[PDB]
């Protein structure tokens, strides 16, 4: 599952 | 307010003519709040997620409130649901939820709507 602390951590590319 | 959407993705920069990851042309996704924009595929997100985000004010990462109590407190549990990014706290939910699930999580509007 994906909490907003882990998308942050995966979601590097993000501007 | 004064929100305008991006005409660009923040991940690869092009615009919906052209991802520049992909090198095809590929719709943006905008936040309903502060107007950032991505390309799905750049967002990671599935098909049927892209679809479900475009039908509702769907907000970025940064932007993410929670669907039950507004806020956007507690990064660390909130959790977005796998098929329509919807934010969700933990303790919002009841029965509240001590740990995000391993796999995927999905939230009680799509499991309504889907099931
Ligand atoms: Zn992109
Ligand atoms: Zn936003
Ligand atoms: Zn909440
Ligand atoms: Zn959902």
């Amino acid at each position: 599952a994906r909490t907003k602390q882990t998308a942050r951590k995966s979601t590097g590319g993000k501007a | 307010g004064t929100v305008i959407p991006n005409n660009y993705c923040d991940f690869c920069l092009g615009g919906s003519n052209m991802n520049k990851k992909s090198g095809r042309p590929e719709e943006l996704v905008s936040c309903a709040d502060c107007g950032r924009s991505g390309h799905p595929t750049c967002l990671q997100f599935t098909l049927n997620m892209t679809e479900a985000v475009k039908t509702y004010k769907w907000q970025c990462i940064e932007c993410k409130s929670c669907i039950l109590c507004g806020t956007s407190e507690n990064d660390d549990q909130l959790l977005f649901c796998d098929d329509c990014d919807r934010g969700y706290h933990m303790y919002c939910l009841n029965p509240p939820v001590a740990e995000p699930p391993e796999g995927s999580w999905s939230c009680h509007l799509c499991w309504e709507l889907l099931k």
